[PDB]
Formats: C-alpha cells, sequence, structure tokens
RNA sequence: AUACUUACCUUAAGAUAUCAGAGGAGAGUCCUACUGAUCAAACAUGCGCUUCCAAUAGUAGAAGGACGUUAAGCAUUUAUCAUUGAACUAUAAUUGUUCAUUGAAGUCAUUGAUGCAAACUCCUUGGUCACACACACAUACGGCGCGGAAGGCGUG
RNA sequence: UGGUAUGUUC
C-alpha cells in the first residue's frame, strides 16, 4: 500500500489508491467438498413393470 | 485486567463504598479459563522482576 | 489482430509475447498515465450540480425575509478569479501529493532503521522492490545521475554509529504554518536563539 | 474474438484486485499478469478461507473457471473500452 | 417495482441499467452493467452483493428479512456461476439525453478522426 | 440440427420453465439466444414443495409480495432444465426445420 | 487452434527399423537447425523431414544404456558444418560491408583533406592537428557506431550499456546458434 | 480422423450417417415407430413419453409425458402428466426403449 | 528441537534451579549442546568472585531470466573482450599505417 | 545436508552464539547474530526448514524478552510472521509489542494499523481499534 | 533439469509400467490401483489389473477404460 | 489456445489445493495449456502426512490455485 | 501400445459393465455401437444398485455424461 | 523528426432475414432497381390507452440507504487436543473433575456472533408546474391543460 | 508483402 512494484509514477499511484478490503461474512452454500448431485437414484426397471 | 484501589476506611465506609462501586459498574462476557491466563501472566511478570 | 485503445496502434495476429512487450514500452506508459490522469481530473473537475426546484414560497416567509436585512454580494474580475482558482488548484494538488514524513527522518539513527524504514530490506514488500528495478536499458539513464546511491544494507548493526550526537545529525524541521495566516505569528520569541 | 471483459481484466495488470473463488475463499492482492483464459496470477496475496480464517500467500496463481468474480479499482470506471462510437484510425493492409 | 422494463429488449439495449443479477448460490449482485460478451461476463459499476444468512432462512420459509450487503464497487463477474438477471432500477439520464450524448460522442469521434487525418498530413 | 432454432420460432408463446434449481417460471417468451439464453416477460415464478438456496434465489429477486411476480427475467442456458410449451400450439408446423430442408435439398 | 482439445489431439497424433529417411536425424540427435529458426527473421522455411517425440524418446533410451548410432551423428555434423559455413560466409559479408562503409570514397577524401592539412611549436601544432583528425575520425565512425558480433555475426554497439546487450543475447537466433556452435565444437573435439 | 480437417459444410452428412448407424439407433427407432421410452434424469424425474425430434445435444421433444419422482422423508411417489416437453440433454442420465 | 539447549546467565550466575532447558521457554538464549561446557568454562571468574571481465554486475540483469543467466554473462564477457580486441587492433593499426605514411611523407 | 545442518556445524555460528550468551546485554552481538541467521537463509519463504524457523522464532523471542524497548524489531518479527503465512501469531507479536510499552508507543500503533488496514476483514472492529489508538 | 510436459509424463509413465494409484472424485468415488496400458487426448485412461479401495478389502476389476471427467490424480505406488 | 505463464515456477516448490482440502506440495516439472501439473516428490498435507510416489501428474480440472512455497 | 478407440471398437459384442458416477447405478450388457463422443449403446442390460440387482432392462442408451468407466469381463 | 541495429510475431473459415411463383445462365447451383407474404432495424406519427412526476392556505413528506447514533440496547450461545505425575468417574487415543512439564498447527474478534424492537439525525431523486380553495358519483366517478419519464398497440 | 517495442547520430 506504501511501496509498489508498479511502473507508474507516484502521481498515478495516488489516483490508484484501491478500495478498502472486503468485509468477510460466513458463507451460505455448501462447500465444494459437499457440492454434488443426488445419490441413490433407483433403477428404471420398476417403471417398466408397473 | 484493571487494578482498583481502596484506602484508609472504616467498616461502614468500606461497605458503603464497595456497594456504591458495584451498583454503578456493569460487567459482562468474561472468558472461560481467564483465571489460568491471569496466573501465567502474573507468574511471568513477577518472575521477570 | 489486436488494437491498443490507448496508444491507437494496431498489431499483427494476437501474440502474447508481443502484447506483453507492448504494455512495457515507454510510449504506452506515457499515453496510459496521461489518459488516466486526465480522466481522473475530468471526473473530479466535473461540477455536476443539482437541478434546482423553486416553489411558490409562503406569505409570512416573504414578510419575514424581505424585512430582516439585505446582504452584500462580493465578486471579482476575470483575471483575479482565474489566478485565485489556479492557486487553489495547485494547493489542492500539492495537498493530494504530500504526506507526513516525520517518522522516517525522526528514527533515522534507530538500530532497526535498516530493517523497516529502508524500504528495500522489508520482508513482505521488499521482493517487489527487488523485482522491478526498471533495469535502465538506456545508457543515458544510467550515465545521467552521478550521485551516490547510499543503499543501507540490512546487516548494519548497533556497533556502527555508537554515539548519534558526535556523528553530525540534522536539526528537525519547524512546524510549517499557513502562508495566508502567517501575519498573526508571535513576533517576539520566549528565549534568545542564536543563528 | 476475445471480447471486452477479458480486455478489461488484462487492462488492470499491476493493481490491487480482490478475487472470490467458487469455494468461498476470497483472495486480495496485486495482479501479476492476466491472460485471455482468465488464469490469473497474484502477488502479496491475503486469503480468506470459507471456514473463516485469514492467511497470507506470497505468489498465487488461480485458474479462471474457479473464480466467482474479481474487483478492479474504480478509476477503470472510465475506460475507452466502454466507448460505443470510437472510430478506428486506418487499420493496416 | 413499477419500472416497466422494455418488452422487446436484449443485452445491447439493457446497457447502463441497474441490474439485479441472481447467481447459483443466490448471491444477488446489484449494479449497472457496462459490457458483456458471448459468455455473458458482466462488469458491474457501484455493485453491492446481498445474501441471506442461515438463521434468516428459517424465517424466510413459509415480515422483515435482514439481508447481508457487502459493497464491491466496480467489479467484473463471470458468466459461469450466474443464474438469471433482471432490471431493478432505471438509470439517471433518459433516452433522449443518451441520444444527444451519443450524437455528441459521434461528432467528437469524427472530429478526432479529422485531427488524426490532419496530423497524418 | 440444433433445436434452439425451434425455440426461435416460439416468440410470444406463453410457456413454463422448470430450472435445475427447482423453480417453475410461468411467462411469455420474447427472444432466445442461439446459446439458449432466453428472455421472458409477464413472469411469475414459484419454488414448490426444502431447498434453502432456491428459496434465497426466489426471495432475493425483487417483487415477492411464495409466488414471485417479476416483469422481465433473462435465463442462462445451463440453468434451464426443461421447458413446457402450451398444448394448443401445433408441433407439426413449428418443427418443419427449413434449414434442414435446405440442407437436404443441397445434398 | 481455436479449441485446445484439437491442439491436444494434434499432440497425441504427432506423439504416437528406426534408420529411415523420414526421421530427421538432426532432430533425432537433438537441436535441429530447422527447429531453432522456426518463426524468426532468419527462417529457413520448413523442415522436409518429419519430427517425432516417440522416436526421440527411443533414441534417448538407447543412448542412455543401449548403444549409439554414428551415422546420424555424422549427418548432424555435416549439417552443422554446412550451416556454420553459411553463417561464416554471412559474417564475412558483414565484415566486408563494414570495411566498405569504413572506406567510402567521400570519407577517404575528407580524411585525406584533413591529413593534408595535418602537417616544439611545430610538434605541438602537429599534435593538435592529429587530435583534430582523430576527433573527425571519431565523429565519422560515430555516424553508425555499429560493431560486429563475434559469434552470431550480428551488429552491436560499444556505447550501448550491458542491459540492452543482455536483451540482445536472449533471443532465439543467438541461443540456437550458440547451441549449434557448442555442438560443432563438441563434435570437432570428439573427431579430432 | 481429426474433426477440423474432414471437410467444409459436409459434416452434417457425417452427422446423419452417425445418426443412422451409431449410438443414435434408439432415438431414431423411437421417433419413427412412436414407441414410448423411459428417460431417467439427474434428479429422479423418470419420464415415460414418445420422442418427437433428435438433436446433437440430445435435446429431445417429448409428447404425452408421464413423469414420476419419489420424495424420501416418508416415502411417497408424485407423478404429473405434461402434454408437451422440451428436455435438455444435460439432465438425461439414461434412455430405455421398450419392445 | 534436537542439537540445541536453552540457557540464560541470569539464572546460572545467580545459582538458581531451572537455569538450563531443552524446550522453548520465553527468556532463554539457545546455544549448541556440545558447547555448553564452553559456556560453563567462560563464566568461571564471575562464579569464583561470587563464591569468594566487467560483465554481470547483478544490478541490470535482475528482472531478466533466471534460467539462462550463466551463458548470458559469458556471452557478454566474450562481446566485451571482442570489443576490446577490435579497439586494440584498430589502435595498433592506426599507429602503424599512419606512421608509415608519415615516413613516406 | 540442508542449510540447518550446515548452520549447526559452521564455525562462526558457535562463536557468535557464545559471544551473545556470554554478554546478554550487548545489543550489537544480538544484531550480528540475528543478521548471520538471516544471512544463513538467503531465500526466506515457507518452503524452508521448520527446524530452523523455530530457532529464528526463539532467537527473536529471546531478543524481545531481553530488550523489550526495541520499537523496530517487533515490527520486523511481526512482518516476518506475516511473510511466513499466518497473521494470528503476528497479531500476538503486535499485542505483546504494544504491551511492552503499555499501549503508548506511536510507531507500533502506526505499523500495527498499517498492518490492520489489510488484514482485519471487518469494519466495526477496525473502528474500535482505531478509537482505542485514538484514546491511548 | 528440463521441462517434462504432462503428455510425455504419462507417456514415460506408460513405458515404465510402474504400479499405478489413480484417484477419482470425492467421497462417492473409489481409489483404483492398476497398470496403465492406453490413453488419448481427452485423458480417457485404460488400465489393467484393477483393485478398488474406498476412501479411509479390495476387489479385483479386470481391465477398465476409465473416462476423463472423473480422473483427479495419478501416482506411482 | 494460450500457454499459461508458469515459467517463473520452473524449479520452485509449489502447493496445489484440490477441491477444498487436498494440499499436494511438490516441485513443478512441467505443465500444459490445460493446467495439468507434473510434480516431483509430491506430499499430501492434512490439517497426518502422506507420501505420493516419486513423480505424479495432476488433472487441471480439480486444480483451483497453487501457492508458490519457494521464493522467486 | 494401445489406444482407447481400437480397444473400444474391439469391445463391441461382449458382456461389458458400466459404472456411473452415483455408486448406485451399474449397467451390465452387450455393447452395440459407440461414437467419437463415446456414447454407449447396450442390449439386455441389468441394473445394479450397490451390487444387488433389480431386473433386466433390454436395449438401453447410456450417455457419456454420467459414465465413470467401462469394464471388460 | 529523419537514417541504422536488435527482441517478438506475421493472419479458423463461410455468409449477411425467411417463404412461394415467373424469367435468364451448361436433376443440382447462381442472379433479377422481378413480383406477392412474414420478420427485423431506423425515422416520423396517432390511439378520450397503461404507470409515475414531493406542502408551501407549511416549517412537512414519498422512494432507496447510511459501509450513522442511542447501542457495551434486550434475550441466548461458544473461546484447543494428547503423554505423565498426586486422587479419580471409568467400554477410547484416562474422555469427566483441581494443578502442572512437554509436543503440531494455533483468525483477530467476547465492547465478538445470531435473533428481536423503537426513536433521532443525515445523504441521491423529482414539474417541488398553469387556473381554482371549488359539491361529483351505479354505465361509480365529465382521464376534454401544457409537458416530461417508462411501456403497450396501430399507420406511413 | 508487414506490424509492435527498444538503443545510438543529425
Amino acid at each position: 500500500m506504501n511501496y509498489n512494484l508498479s511502473k507508474y509514477p507516484d502521481d498515478v499511484s495516488r489516483l490508484f489508491k484501491p478500495r478498502p478490503p472486503l468485509s468477510y461474512k460466513r458463507p451460505t452454500d455448501y462447500p465444494y467438498a459437499k457440492r454434488q448431485t443426488n445419490p441413490n437414484i433407483t433403477g428404471v426397471a420398476n417403471l417398466l413393470s408397473t | 485486567f484493571q487494578q482498583f484501589q481502596v484506602k484508609a476506611c472504616h467498616v461502614s465506609k468500606f461497605m458503603n463504598e464497595l456497594s456504591n462501586f458495584f451498583s454503578q459498574v456493569e460487567f459482562g462476557k468474561c472468558e472461560a479459563n481467564v483465571i489460568n491466563y491471569f496466573k501465567r501472566e502474573y507468574n511471568r511478570t513477577y518472575s521477570q522482576i | 489482430r489486436y488494437y491498443c485503445e490507448y496508444c491507437h496502434s494496431y498489431l499483427t495476429h494476437d501474440t502474447l509475447s508481443v502484447r506483453k512487450s507492448h504494455l512495457v514500452g515507454k510510449n504506452h506508459l506515457r499515453i496510459t498515465a496521461d489518459y488516466y490522469r486526465n480522466k481522473a481530473r475530468d471526473i473530479i473537475n466535473k461540477h455536476n450540480h443539482k437541478r434546482r426546484h423553486i416553489g411558490k414560497r409562503g406569505r409570512k416567509e416573504r414578510e419575514n425575509s424581505s424585512q430582516n436585512e439585505t446582504l452584500k454580494v462580493t465578486c471579482l474580475s476575470n483575471k483575479e478569479k482565474r489566478h485565485i482558482m489556479h492557486v487553489k488548484k495547485m494547493n489542492q494538488k500539492e495537498l493530494a501529493q504530500t504526506s507526513i514524513d516525520t517518522l522516517k527522518l525522526l528514527y533515522d539513527g534507530s538500530p532497526g532503521y535498516s530493517k523497516v524504514f529502508v524500504d528495500a530490506n522489508r520482508f513482505d514488500i521488499g521482493d517487489l522492490v527487488k523485482a522491478s528495478k526498471l533495469p535502465q536499458r538506456a545508457n543515458e539513464k544510467s550515465a545521467h545521475h552521478s550521485f551516490k546511491q547510499t543503499s543501507r544494507s540490512r546487516d548494519e548493526t548497533c556497533e556502527s554509529n555508537p554515539f548519534p550526537r558526535l556523528n553530525n545529525p540534522k536539526k528537525l524541521e519547524p512546524p510549517k504554518i499557513l502562508s495566508q495566516w502567517s501575519n498573526t505569528i508571535p513576533k517576539t520569541s520566549i528565549f534568545y536563539s542564536v543563528d | 474474438m476475445n471480447g471486452i471483459p477479458v480486455k478489461l481484466l488484462n487492462e488492470a495488470q499491476g493493481h490491487i484486485v480482490s478475487l472470490e473463488l467458487t469455494t468461498g475463499a476470497t483472495y486480495r492482492g496485486k495482479l501479476v499478469e492476466s491472460e485471455d483464459s482468465m488464469n490469473v496470477q497474484l502477488r502479496d496475496v491475503i486469503a480468506t478461507e470459507p471456514q473463516g480464517a485469514v492467511t497470507h500467500m506470497d505468489q498465487i496463481f488461480v485458474r479462471g473457471s474457479q473464480i466467482k468474480f474479481i474487483v478492479v479499482p474504480d478509476l477503470l470506471k472510465n475506460a475507452p473500452l466502454f466507448k460505443k462510437n470510437s472510430s478506428r484510425p486506418m487499420p493496416p493492409i | 417495482s413499477k419500472i416497466q422494463v422494455a418488452h422487446s429488449s436484449r443485452l445491447a439495449n439493457l446497457i447502463d441499467y441497474k441490474l439485479r443479477v441472481l447467481t447459483q448460490d443466490g448471491r444477488v449482485y446489484i449494479g449497472q452493467l457496462m459490457a458483456f460478451d458471448k459468455h455473458m461476463n458482466l462488469v458491474l459499476n457501484e455493485c453491492i452483493e446481498e445474501r441471506v444468512p442461515k438463521t434468516q432462512l428459517d424465517k424466510l420459509r413459509p415480515l422483515n428479512i435482514k439481508v447481508e450487503k457487502r459493497v464491491l464497487g466496480l467489479t467484473i463477474l463471470r458468466g459461469e456461476q450466474i443464474l438469471s438477471t433482471v432490471v431493478e432500477d432505471k438509470p439517471l439520464l433518459s433516452k433522449k439525453e443518451r441520444l444527444v450524448r451519443d450524437k455528441k460522442e459521434k461528432k467528437q469521434a469524427q472530429k478526432q478522426t479529422k485531427l488524426r487525418k490532419e496530423k497524418e498530413k | 440440427m440444433k433445436l434452439v432454432n425451434f425455440l426461435k420460432k416460439l416468440r410470444n408463446e406463453q410457456v413454463t420453465i422448470e430450472l435445475k434449481n427447482g423453480t417453475t417460471v410461468w411467462g411469455t417468451l420474447q427472444s432466445v439466444s442461439p446459446q439458449m439464453n432466453a428472455i421472458l416477460t409477464d413472469v411469475k415464478l414459484t419454488l414448490p414443495q426444502s431447498n434453502g438456496i432456491a428459496m434465497a434465489s426466489l426471495y432475493l429477486t425483487g417483487g415477492q409480495q411464495n409466488i414471485a411476480s417479476l416483469q422481465y427475467i433473462n435465463i442462462r442456458g445451463n440453468t434451464i432444465r426443461q421447458i413446457i410449451l402450451p398444448d394448443s400450439l401445433n408441433l407439426d408446423s413449428l418443427l418443419v426445420d427449413q434449414k434442414q430442408l435446405n440442407s437436404l435439398r443441397r445434398s | 487452434m481455436s479449441t485446445p482439445a484439437a491442439e491436444q489431439r494434434k499432440l497425441v497424433e504427432q506423439l504416437m527399423g528406426l534408420h529411415d529417411p523420414k526421421i530427421c536425424k538432426s532432430y533425432l540427435v537433438g537441436e535441429c537447425p530447422y527447429d531453432l529458426f522456426q518463426g524468426t527473421k532468419q527462417s529457413l522455411g520448413k523442415c522436409p523431414q518429419m519430427h517425432l517425440t516417440k522416436h526421440k524418446i527411443q533414441y534417448e533410451r538407447e543412448v542412455k544404456q543401449g548403444k549409439t548410432f554414428p551415422e546420424f551423428e555424422r549427418e548432424y555434423l555435416a549439417i552443422l558444418s554446412r550451416f556454420v559455413n553459411e553463417c561464416n560466409g554471412q559474417i564475412s559479408v558483414a565484415l566486408q560491408n563494414l570495411k566498405h562503409t569504413a572506406e567510402e570514397r567521400m570519407k577517404i577524401q575528407q580524411v585525406t583533406e584533413e591529413l593534408d592539412v595535418l602537417d616544439l611549436i611545430s610538434k605541438r601544432k602537429e599534435v593538435a592537428k592529429r587530435v583534430r583528425n582523430i576527433t573527425e575520425n571519431v565523429g565519422q565512425s560515430a555516424q553508425q557506431k555499429l560493431q560486429v558480433c563475434e559469434v552470431c555475426g550480428a551488429y552491436l554497439s560499444r556505447l550501448d550499456t550491458d542491459r540492452r546487450l543482455a536483451d540482445h543475447f536472449l533471443g532465439k537466433i543467438h541461443l540456437g546458434y550458440v547451441k549449434m556452435r557448442e555442438d560443432y565444437d563438441r563434435l570437432m573435439k570428439n573427431n579430432r | 480422423r481429426p474433426k477440423h480437417e474432414l471437410s467444409r459444410a459436409e459434416l452434417e452428412e457425417l452427422e446423419e450417417f452417425e445418426f443412422k448407424h451409431g449410438p443414435m439407433s434408439l432415438i431414431n427407432d423411437a421417433m419413427v415407430t412412436r414407441t414410448p421410452v423411459i428417460i431417467s434424469l439427474r434428479n429422479n424425474h423418470k419420464i415415460i413419453a414418445r420422442v418427437k425430434a433428435f438433436d446433437r445435444h440430445c435435446n429431445m421433444v417429448l409428447e404425452n409425458v408421464k413423469e414420476l419422482w419419489t420424495e424420501k422423508k416418508n416415502v411417497i411417489n408424485r407423478e404429473r402428466f405434461i402434454s408437451k416437453l422440451f428436455l435438455r440433454g444435460d439432465s438425461v442420465i439414461v434412455v430405455l426403449k421398450t419392445p | 528441537m534436537r542439537d540445541i539447549v536453552f540457557v540464560s546467565p541470569q539464572l546460572y550466575l545467580s545459582s538458581q534451579e531451572g537455569w538450563k532447558s531443552d524446550s522453548a521457554k520465553s527468556g532463554f538464549i539457545p546455544i549448541l549442546k556440545n558447547d555448553l561446557q564452553r559456556f560453563q568454562d567462560s563464566l568461571k571468574h564471575i562464579v569464583d568472585a561470587r563464591n569468594s571481465s566487467t560483465q554481470y554486475k547483478v544490478d541490470t540483469n535482475t528482472l531478466s531470466d533466471l534460467p539462462s543467466d550463466a551463458l548470458d554473462q559469458l556471452c557478454k564477457d566474450i562481446i566485451e573482450f571482442r570489443t576490446k580486441v577490435v579497439s586494440i587492433e584498430k589502435e595498433k593499426k592506426m599507429k602503424s599505417t599512419y606512421e608509415e605514411s608519415r615516413r613516406q611523407r | 545436508m540442508d542449510k540447518y545442518t550446515a548452520l549447526i556445524h559452521d564455525e562462526n555460528f558457535s562463536t557468535l552464539t557464545l559471544n551473545v550468551s556470554r554478554y546478554p546485554k550487548s545489543l550489537a552481538y544480538w544484531e550480528k547474530l540475528l543478521n548471520y541467521i538471516v544471512k544463513a537463509s538467503a531465500p526466506i519463504c515457507k518452503s524452508t526448514e521448520p527446524q530452523l524457523l523455530k530457532l529464528i522464532r526463539c532467537t527473536y523471542s529471546s531478543m524481545l524478552n531481553e530488550f523489550p524497548y526495541l520499537e523496530n524489531y517487533y515490527i520486523d518479527f511481526a512482518l516476518l510472521e506475516y511473510k511466513l503465512g499466518n497473521v494470528s501469531m503476528s497479531h500476538k507479536i503486535f499485542q505483546r509489542g504494544l504491551q511492552a510499552f503499555n499501549q503508548r508507543s506511536l510507531l507500533l500503533w502506526t505499523s500495527y494499523l498499517k498492518f490492520c488496514n489489510n488484514v482485519i476483514s471487518h469494519q466495526k472492529q477496525l473502528f474500535k481499534k482505531y478509537e482505542t489508538a485514538e484514546e491511548y | 533439469k528440463a521441462m517434462v510436459p504432462p503428455i510425455n509424463c504419462i507417456f514415460n509413465f506408460l513405458q515404465q509400467q510402474t504400479p499405478v494409484t489413480i484417484w477419482l472424485f470425492e467421497q462417492i468415488g473409489i481409489r483404483i490401483k492398476g497398470k496403465i496400458v492406453g490413453f488419448d487426448e481427452f485423458m480417457n485412461v485404460v488400465i489393467d489389473e484393477a483393485v478398488e479401495i474406498p476412501v479411509n478389502k479390495g476387489t479385483p476389476l479386470g481391465k477398465i477404460l476409465l473416462k476423463g471427467d472423473n480422473i483427479t490424480l495419478i501416482t506411482s505406488a | 489456445v494460450s500457454t499459461p505463464e508458469l515459467k517463473k515456477y520452473m524449479d520452485k516448490k509449489i502447493l496445489l489445493n484440490i477441491n477444498g482440502s487436498r494440499k499436494v506440495a511438490g516441485i513443478l516439472r512441467g505443465y500444459d495449456i490445460f493446467l495439468n501439473v507434473v510434480l516431483d516428490d509430491a506430499m499430501e498435507i492434512n490439517g497426518n502426512n502422506h507420501q505420493l510416489g516419486l513423480q505424479t501428474v495432476i488433472r487441471g480440472n480439480s486444480i483451483i490455485s497453487l501457492e508458490a512455497l519457494d521464493a522467486i | 501400445p494401445v489406444n482407447p478407440k481400437p480397444f473400444l471398437k474391439g469391445l463391441v459384442n461382449h458382456r461389458v459393465g458400466v459404472k456411473l458416477k452415483f455408486n448406485s447405478t451399474e449397467y451390465r450388457g452387450t455393447l452395440v455401437s459407440t461414437d467419437n463422443y463415446f456414447n454407449l449403446q447396450l442390449n439386455e442390460a441389468e441394473e445394479f444398485v450397490a451390487g444387488v440387482s433389480h431386473g433386466t432392462l433390454g436395449e438401453i442408451f447410456i450417455r457419456c455424461n454420467n459414465v465413470l468407466y467401462i469394464r471388460e469381463l
């Protein structure tokens, strides 16, 4: 935030003072370890019978 | 923690001053094992001195 | 094909090695920096005023307001307001560019000055300083400056400079005051200061 | 061909941006070099896991399909990519 | 919200409208679109991301709902993890004012091409 | 032989769309992209008998006051699970496949 | 290609006795000169012999433990000798062009007119005239100030700093030609 | 053979040849003999219906749809009759044809 | 931690218990295990008084490639040597042909 | 062998360690020993040996417990722990640094708040921390 | 040393015929052990002598053409 | 289409994360235009340790990001 | 040495088994035809939910989206 | 700005709405300032159409917020595991109770987090418009003013 | 049949 690698001069960098960091809150969806579709889908042989 | 001092009182003045102190102060939401934390910090500070 | 919106220059079929080299060259840097400066200056300088809404005011407000007093309007000529607004613009830009740098020059003889304040032996952002040196592939950019670098290494210890007053320090800068309100300074000091 | 959003992502190289991943981990750091496939590389990275904790990576490189979004700074509000009627000065033969 | 979104408009006509775009999670982004592509990657000016907590979801299941709003500003959202987009709020300036602004932009662009032709000579 | 051109001949058709999240969307079609990015107007959408993510997606679209009535919804292609057409429309005349007829005549 | 799956299919189709003329022997040994100059300005076009990765892996597995083939090494030595002779002829043509530019007609006429006026006090006047002639020669040589690269035969500069020179040395032409010179010197050290 | 190097504008003939003599033999048999098929989908929505059209993405038009799913809490079966349906090939797990 | 021992002279010169330890206790100096006898033999008198080419300068080539940076220095050193040799040959020929022309005229 | 085993068997490290542990209140010896340990790890990253990182942490902890009035070295070790990945240990180092001066040192508050401008991920907590720095 | 691309890495892994541990998708998926005999551009890997073990009693499986979209990680056991 | 810029990760230790927790720390030997990652001396890190053979190749579909564990 | 396309053209007319991604659907039948996108067509297939059977199916078309592998017995 | 050297690269194609008929060109293809129909775009234009456009005969109020205060408001819930020592409930990798040595990471936050509820203050928007402070309506309301903003339908 | 960027002299 003070010293940069950027090729732009300091007058550009004072115009490029970025946004403040994002306020993190707790997520709502399931994590990607639990992201899957439905298991135990039964066979279609019961529809062909009855 | 915050240190609080009482000095040079009789019995009734001690009662009235402690009651007037605890009638105005409002506590809340203490940490669970803060006693062992204070023990370790107190022993550390006096071992330093 | 590739077209730079900044430099207004075309290109051949879109190669990443050519497009990466285009954003490093100095002409693209100058045009991009000037364009960002002018667009920021335009969005600051655009005085988007509110659209006025004038209603038919009340009667007693008119008998109260038209009898209290009539104020005096001040106004200036064209060159006066132009010079004053130019001085205000240079004051706004010199306040936007400045910053307080008292802690850097006030802890200059500190034993950890070479580990935090040197800004090159810093831990988290020192690799960013050591990465892009702007390696000065022009010989004139390296032959122009003939002064010392004074690069303070991290390995400087407390054994070097033991007494900070024998090695000649600098007297600290006075607290700067506003030049428009400089005529109300106490002209008589408390103690006699020589030189 | 490429399109306006990938050109905007390639525009803000060397600036403090903030990513969010598909898992919920939010990254924030300086963009090293963006690509057309949005496989973006960041530096001085501060990371927030979906569990909640905060850590710091030095040099991250995330794949473009595992990105929820990325926040560019506000001075790219006014960009010539946003201009609708910008003419073209004589493309070469 | 009595906005009366246009009945025969597409993404080229919905530009600079305050969208309320829905995702797969439900993390609703509110902001003005300024660009799109074939994969529907949307840049969003002055954007805010709103969610509902897990405790509020029980009250939402069949009143006031306390949504969690974070401010993103100018972001650029991908088209993979989005679900649907609607038009929430109309912009500031009108269609005739945007038409006059587009004519001024066309005249300024023609003047810039005349300046490039004058500098080329 | 893409059947998105079949849906391009279905303008001003009052259909429903069940999404992969589980939401049923009742509304009239206006236009559809060849990537099946379909826009709809005069819309009411309902999450039947649950999925809390789908309830959040149902409520957080403005115009809830669980039938949600919205004026204009664009729907992405990969979120479309199935679309139910009205039974009064004749499928034998809208599936003529004039592009396939021109491709067969070009052979 | 526009899709990467066709690129991966192309990699599979080009990845999946051995002494046949279809196999490029310079690529079978390694560092074919038609490969090191593919897209640069010094390109030879396209290699007529085919290049393969499975044959290169089989040759590496054979040269690791099994045996070595001197015929492909001799063919690569002949190709490297022919390319080194062509590059040496190009470097000799560049040196002759530099010598012709240093010995132009008007430049030699101006140098002879300066040396005709170059002729204690007379020795000091002759030293001042020689210093003026050296300054005129330095001003004439500084109009181009282009040296000759000792390895790759390109043009260099003396007043140019080491960073632009280091940018010059990291190219496809210079890395390929230094690798070809290293291979040629290794084969001449093995043969002699 | 690589896909990009076959030809230009003749890939539709190879697609029809793969339709007639490939894995598409069951979707072709159902649309010409109007037999009902059972499509099991990725969310337990089993569909008994007749096929009206074929697509490269397996986008299938179905007429006289009888769909059935099972809610597991306790165990109930809920069905619905839908006249016209346009099913996406993303949702399709499997397609069974009865003789 | 192996091959380490934590010790402080504030508890050893005062002759107290717990003056040495192997684990990370706050306030102790880590020294080597084999040099603890050298630590005890050093403080003996205090206990006794208590009881009684000019290429690659690593400044320009910092933002370059880290892979081929060995041969790149060699090529630069070769180019500098060639530029020195071509200058030396020119200086030698300038004081030979002109000197012969001065002897002829 | 790695850099840690070469750091043990080196002749200069034992001499510097004995000169530190011989006179513990000579700060120049501590700084020479610390600079030699940092010079022994010329790449500083997370892929180095943790058996040496624990020794670096013990050396900094011993230096900050022997000399708690050093303003810059709490900042140095805190940004070192921030470079090594974690921020909870860096917050603990900042808290013990501000406790070493009893909440009244301007440089540590300034560096801790320049640190906290990026790592807090919470606005009300940043305002309570800046108001604590305001009132102290 | 040099660069080893993943297609040539799998090709050398095919030539050496080391014992192979192929991972898959998460908790539903089952880790397979075998020996590689064939692959293609979409990473549809053909394996032989396959014994499957769930995530923390293996059963033989024979010869398997494992598809690409479920392959996660390949190691040499 | 475009080759990803993993040239700076040529001889450095990296740490891939797989899908929410599987942290495979290895040494990058090679990559493709698909982000398939070849790792020498892989190591699974759990919040315990597990070794993953001498060489390994990891599919770019499950790869989310990668931490450069070694300094550049 | 071998590739999946000649192995899969030679896998036609054999009692093969296909497992799906869901660990509750496995179809074992005779393979008929397979395209370049590797869609599967089987005959007299049998459903296998977690190992145990439920009944015979017949001519069936298994989509390449939900396959996990195909085996040869 | 001219002159020269060097580093990288030198290009996925085809087409520009659809249907029917007539004519021309050596079953298939192309063209017609050729004709009828549908659709799209642009410019005008009208439908007693649909929705909205903030007091001034006062010191207000409509919409959206505060990443504002009271507010540390009120009611709840958590703030690490293992080995051993002196007792120990005890099916566990002594889990439970008091004290400690040691071992790996070790979110900050408990003035924290969730739910509930009121009041105050401040920001962006408007026609803050033209006449009048008025006795209309079961075919429920003379929508028969000058406009603006959004949209529907119809015509050229 | 060319483009982008960079370094010297006028």
